[PDB]
DNA sequence: GCCTATCGATGTATATATCTGACACGTGCCTGGAGACTAGGGAGTAATCCCCTTGGCGGTTAAAACGCGGGGGACAGCGCGTACGTGCGTTTAAGCGGTGCTAGAGCTGTCTACGACCAATTGAGCGGCCTCGGCACCGGGATTCTGAT
DNA sequence: ATCAGAATCCCGGTGCCGAGGCCGCTCAATTGGTCGTAGACAGCTCTAGCACCGCTTAAACGCACGTACGCGCTGTCCCCCGCGTTTTAACCGCCAAGGGGATTACTCCCTAGTCTCCAGGCACGTGTCAGATATATACATCGATAGGC
């Protein structure tokens, strides 16, 4: 057997074991990480070692977590032969001959791009189950990921999340239907939009909708599990733009001058003004050549965004208060600007980015942990998932997101499997800018969702 | 360092081997490298003429997208005909 | 929305020369554009002929000679015979 | 039969051709013979073309005609090649050709 | 070790590229170049996707034709290597100015 | 004495480039035209003007192709035109069958 | 009677065509090329003549033929 | 009996505009008359084709202007264009 | 006249009439013939300049086909416009390639 | 110095395998086609006028033809060493799967500014006959040459 | 080398007449008012196009090497040019038929446009299997070595 750690584990396992004893797939929507893996692996050894169902398991999880996923397996379940399919095409080819032709595993560990390319094995070789978490691609019924996976050969499968429904009900019935479409296909064919009239039955029978779901989905809240109950406080920094980017802001709204041709904000493309306005408020030197001299490093960088004018002092102040931080950016070039600021300060940082390999990411975890590195520089999409980044006392969203579910996912890198400090969360806003507008529209998506969607064990 | 990146002009993005690959389809056995830049120039003149007329069709239609028929009419008005993109 | 095409006619004609065969949408698309082109070429010449010969009215005689003014001889001769046969039996109806 | 094409024994749509000619402005008037004659010509041409393409397709073991087969036929018939000399076929390619000088010996 | 004689593989390439018919320039570069030239005529203008493919068909086709003329020009000079002046002569004798 | 080879050829060129007059004997050309045309149809009559128009167009048509052949020979680093040059040029025009 | 196109006539034309020297094989080839060119022109002009029910060719048939054959000559006709 | 129109007097007067001292030949006038027709022929074909491609019953100044910019290279086009708009301006300002 | 109303020497009414007969469209707006006439008059004049100059260079006042051809072959856009076009008795540009010339 | 092998190198052809998205196909739906109908003048017929091309005549000259020397270019072959075809390892960014946004293509309905239309009106520009001097084209010059020393 | 002389311009003279003008007139362009339509305007819809990320890798790039090709060089020779020669018929001005074109008056058939009726053609959804693709052969032809002989 594995380990006993947390009170909600066995109840969840018994629920899951019951669900699969009901001979269906199901959904577990509890908060982020929480060792849902652990409870899932407990379910596996419940199969392998109480049911004695040693039918080979398969798992898909993101590239950022695979090594930590192995670590979670290695911590408590080396009693399962868990093998990972990874690496160069040659490596992938060898592992076919070495293992797929050989069945010498309890668990197959895989990630999405590889399993899509090598789907033939996943069609052809029967698994006991697939499991997927962070599965939010399955929000989209156009995703080839879902279309292929729904074709793969399994007895049943388990769907996991701690961030359900990023935008809209179609995501729900997609997620819902793709687990048991043999019943629910009519739902994604759109009959459910009728059955619950596009959610417009709303608060007047949200219990009815969730009564459709509570027989099939469990979700348990972190605040309900309470436990460590750390602080998470969000704050928002409405601050103005600097005069240079203000002029660029006018120009992006109106016209670029030939000064902005020598700096070459004209002779460049314009067919997403929002993206350009965002860059403008975010930092004008995100535009190539808008840095007035490429050889320099200096206060012009720090001033050319009103954000950096504050964030320099804020970072220095926070670091001086011993508060270490995670910085999440919408765009890598702003992380570069932030890293240029780090380099300009000589402040010491870690970074993870889509180009960074998972092993390099893993060590970057051990490098931002374990030592007083000022900041972890994180791509929101790649970096938001899974990790136990407790080493930061703080998080700042340098640039605003379009789905608060991303902010939740990113913030929930704290507290997952415990956190033991006060954590402060900070949102930067261009005061009197589009950033306010994006914020308001994002908040609207939040207000559209939880007020009904919160049902679950909540109900 | 990272503060900026410099990128080659897309004219040179017509790669040397791509030209060879096309030239081989034209039956070209053996090539002196000056061919490559010369071809780019030739193509640029060729593209420029077609594009100008195409955009001219687009503007007379007051469209904001270039329409594929604008290219067809441009090609055909410039005396070259290409089926399989409407007609 | 709706648009015409020749496709059904081309399809049936295909089943004449090669029954038990099919056609890619690409090819059918190509065929349509081709038929469009041929139509344009003849009709413009028929216009000029009628204009030169002062006729307000395009007539079959314009069609015959326009095709002669476009096709290599044997194709023209075949085409002329076919148009003749079709027109004569039509008007005989 | 009501269908004028059927009275013409054609496949091609006499009625549509007649309408097109009426709308084609090619002259102020159109005589009733002109549409019929053109329709037959077009039908003949299409068949003569498609037959060679169909052969090329069959020779390539394929029951469905694809642009390559058209291009081959159009370029194998030099009269089509001349008739379509100022014309290009997407993904048609070209006929095989090596000038003998290039062959090794 | 081993090596093929000069041109031997190119002959296989030539045969392969005479049988195959796919486009040969990388689409993404080709799109970028077009959109640049478009901006050079018109500061802002969008594109239908298919229009780009239509352009690339015409472009590569036009080029391939010009290659053959240059090939024959070099052959007429009893040269196997092609050189730019053969292209210029070809364009000149094509009456393309 | 004799004028040296190819010397007065240039004065001839200068003359015939500077002058602009017709180069062909009408009656032979007319006879050729007529006894060709008879194979298209019997007893074809002609506008007198038509013969001259045809001759002009014919002379012009040859003149350009001749100059194209000249360049072809020149590119071959030769000064004497040879039949291969015409056949290449006509085909590079695309106007040869 | 194709030899009615005299050798020195061809040479005169080639001189306007800037040719310095001519191998005699050119002359028969020239007559060949010209004959094919003329015939294609004659063809269409006669066709316009026939279509006009005429017995008499006009330069209009010529210029129309030229216009169809990718040429035009200002000065005749109109 | 027979009668036929020309462009000739207009060309002749235009000649007298550019070079009042200067004369011409009937041959040249014939060439000019043919040339004038061929340009008109070219423009009208485009103008028709444009209207058809734009589902338009009516040709107007736009078709001519754009056809000219299609048919003419260089500032020659834009001179002609500006003269056209100018002449249309005079016409439209005239009564 | 409409011609005078436009301030043009070219015959706007005749142009309009020709458009009527030419069937180029079902309908024509009044500006079209006006604009087109201006184009033709302009291009006519522009040619006549070089023709007169060539005549002056030839010490002639009666403009003649030689002058017209030479003019067209010395204005590239016009030579391009008339590239498919030939002029009776016009001849060619006097020029010879250096390869041919004496040392 | 072959010319025939030899292995065998690395190739593409041709093998049979399972697999899917594009395609033959059936549907309801409907507008453009077909079945009527009339209106009138476009196209046709026979008509005459006369011009034009036709065939023909003559004499004079230029153009074509032919004989020739040769030197000059076309041509073949040779040595030189460049630069380019090849196979290598390394890097880039092409390609792809997304993610999310909305600008504008496409449709809708409304109308009324514009042009087609018909009547009469006038001189624009056309044709016919007219006179002239810018044009050819002439003879005989001077110039400005090649090309032999 | 320089001067020879051949054949190229430049010039005044002769003279011809196509070009340039004027007149008679007619018909089409101008002026003018009416009908009714297009298509310009405004509005609403939602597509497909634009943008950055995450990730795989086939691809491009760059490297080093040797090949043969391009190239300048050579000599050989012969077919071209330039030329005087004789021969030819194109040329041109001349004549004169009469075929064919261009001409008009009277004419019916033919098509434009009429409305009625309605299914051939289409947009759409369908099932399914042809080409897709796996990877395996086969045995190619391409090779080198370098056989022997």
């Amino acid at each position: 057997t594995g380990i006993h750690l947390r009170s909600y584990q066995l109840e969840g396992v018994n629920w899951l074991a019951q669900r699969f004893h009901c001979q269906n797939g199901c959904i577990l929507g509890d908060e982020m990480g929480l060792g849902k893996t652990c409870q899932t692996i407990a379910l596996f050894i419940y199969l392998a070692g109480r049911l004695n169902d040693e039918g080979p398991f398969l798992i898909l999880c993101p590239l950022s977590v695979l090594s930590n996923w192995k670590e979670e397996m290695q911590r408590f379940a080396p009693g399962l032969s868990c093998v990972t399919y990874a690496g160069d095409k040659e490596e992938r080819a060898c592992l076919q001959q070495d293992l797929k032709q050989e069945s010498r595993f309890h668990v197959l560990l895989t990630t999405y791009e590889i399993c899509l390319k090598d789907a033939s094995f996943l069609k052809s070789f029967p698994w006991s189950v697939l499991v997927v978490d962070e599965a939010h691609r399955l929000k989209n019924q156009s995703s080839l990921l879902h279309k292929t996976l729904s074709e793969f050969s399994v007895v049943f499968s388990l769907l996991l999340t701690g961030t359900p429904i990023q935008n809209s009900l179609q995501e729900l019935y997609s997620l819902l239907s793709f687990v048991e479409p043999d019943l629910f296909s009519k739902e994604e064919v759109g009959d459910f939009i009728q059955r619950y009239q596009d959610i417009e039955k709303e608060s007047e029978s949200a219990s009815e909708l969730h009564k459709l779901l509570q027989p099939f989905l469990l979700r348990r809240v972190k605040a309900e599990v309470a436990t460590e109950l750390p602080k998470k406080t969000e704050v928002v920094i409405y601050h103005g733009m600097s005069a240079l980017q203000k002029k660029y802001y006018k120009a992006i709204l109106m016209k670029d001058l030939d000064a902005f041709e020598n700096e070459t904000a004209k002779k460049v493309k314009l067919q997403n003004i929002l993206s350009q306005l965002r860059k403008c408020v975010d930092h004008p030197y995100l535009f190539d050549g808008v840095e007035p001299e490429p050889f320099e490093v200096g206060d012009h960088l720090t001033e050319a965004s009103g954000k950096l004018h504050l964030l320099d002092k804020l970072l220095a102040f926070l670091y001086s208060g011993g508060h270490r931080v995670l910085l999440f950016s919408q765009m890598t070039q702003m992380l570069d600007i932030l890293q240029d600021y780090m380099d300009y300060r000589g402040y010491s940082y870690e970074r993870v980015d889509g180009s960074v390999r998972g092993e390099e990411r893993h060590l970057a975890i051990k490098n931002f942990g374990q030592q007083p590195i000022f900041v972890f520089l994180l791509s929101t999409r790649a970096g938001g998932v899974g990790m136990n980044l407790t080493a930061a006392d703080t998080v700042i969203f340098v640039d605003s997101d379009f789905n608060p579910q991303n902010d939740l996912q990113a913030a929930a890198r704290a507290h997952r499997i415990g956190q033991n400090k006060s954590v402060k969360v900070i949102r930067l806003i261009g005061r009197d800018t589009v950033e306010e507008i994006v914020y308001r529209k994002a908040a609207s998506k939040l207000q559209l969702t939880n007020m009904i969607i919160e049902g679950g064990h909540f109900t | 360092k990272r503060h900026r990146k410099v990128l080659r002009d897309n004219i040179q993005g017509i790669t040397k081997p791509a030209i060879r690959r096309l030239a081989r389809r034209g039956g070209v056995k053996r090539i002196s490298g000056l061919i490559y830049e010369e071809t780019r120039g030739v193509l640029k003149v060729f593209l420029e003429n077609v594009i100008r007329d195409a955009v001219t069709y687009t503007e007379h239609a007051k469209r904001k997208t270039v329409t594929a028929m604008d290219v067809v009419y441009a090609l055909k008005r410039q005396g070259r005909t290409l089926y399989g993109f409407g007609g | 929305t709706r648009k015409e095409s020749y496709a059904i006619y081309v399809y049936k004609v295909l089943k004449q020369v090669h029954p038990d065969t099919g056609i890619s949408s690409k090819a059918m698309s190509i065929m349509n554009s081709f038929v469009n082109d041929v139509f344009e070429r003849i009709a413009g010449e028929a216009s000029r002929l009628a204009h030169y010969n002062k006729r307000s009215t395009i007539t079959s005689r314009e069609i015959q000679t326009a095709v002669r003014l476009l096709l290599p001889g044997e194709l023209a001769k075949h085409a002329v015979s076919e148009g003749t046969k079709a027109v004569t039996k039509y008007t005989s109806a | 039969a009501k269908t004028r094409s059927s009275r013409a024994g054609l496949q091609f749509p006499v009625g549509r051709v007649h309408r097109l000619l009426r709308k084609g402005n090619y002259a102020e008037r159109v005589g009733a013979g002109a549409p019929v004659y053109l329709a037959a010509v077009l039908e003949y041409l299409t068949a003569e073309i498609l037959e060679l393409a169909g052969n090329a397709a069959r020779d390539n073991k394929k029951t469905r005609i694809i642009p390559r087969h058209l291009q081959l036929a159009v370029r194998n018939d030099e009269e089509l090649n001349k008739l379509l000399g100022r014309v290009t076929i997407a993904q048609g390619g070209v006929l095989p050709n090596i000038q003998s000088v290039l062959l090794p010996k | 070790p081993h090596r093929y004689r000069p041109g031997t593989v190119a002959l296989r390439e030539i045969r392969r590229y005479q049988k195959s018919t796919e486009l040969l320039i990388r689409k993404l570069p080709f799109q970028r170049l077009v959109r640049e030239i478009a901006q050079d005529f018109k500061t802002d203008l969008r594109f239908q996707s298919s229009a780009v493919m239509a352009l690339q068909e015409a472009s590569e086709a036009y080029l391939v034709a010009l290659f053959e003329d240059t090939n024959l020009a070099a052959i007429h000079a009893k040269r196997v290597t092609i050189m730019p002046k053969d292209i210029q002569l070809a364009r000149r004798i094509r009456g393309e100015r």
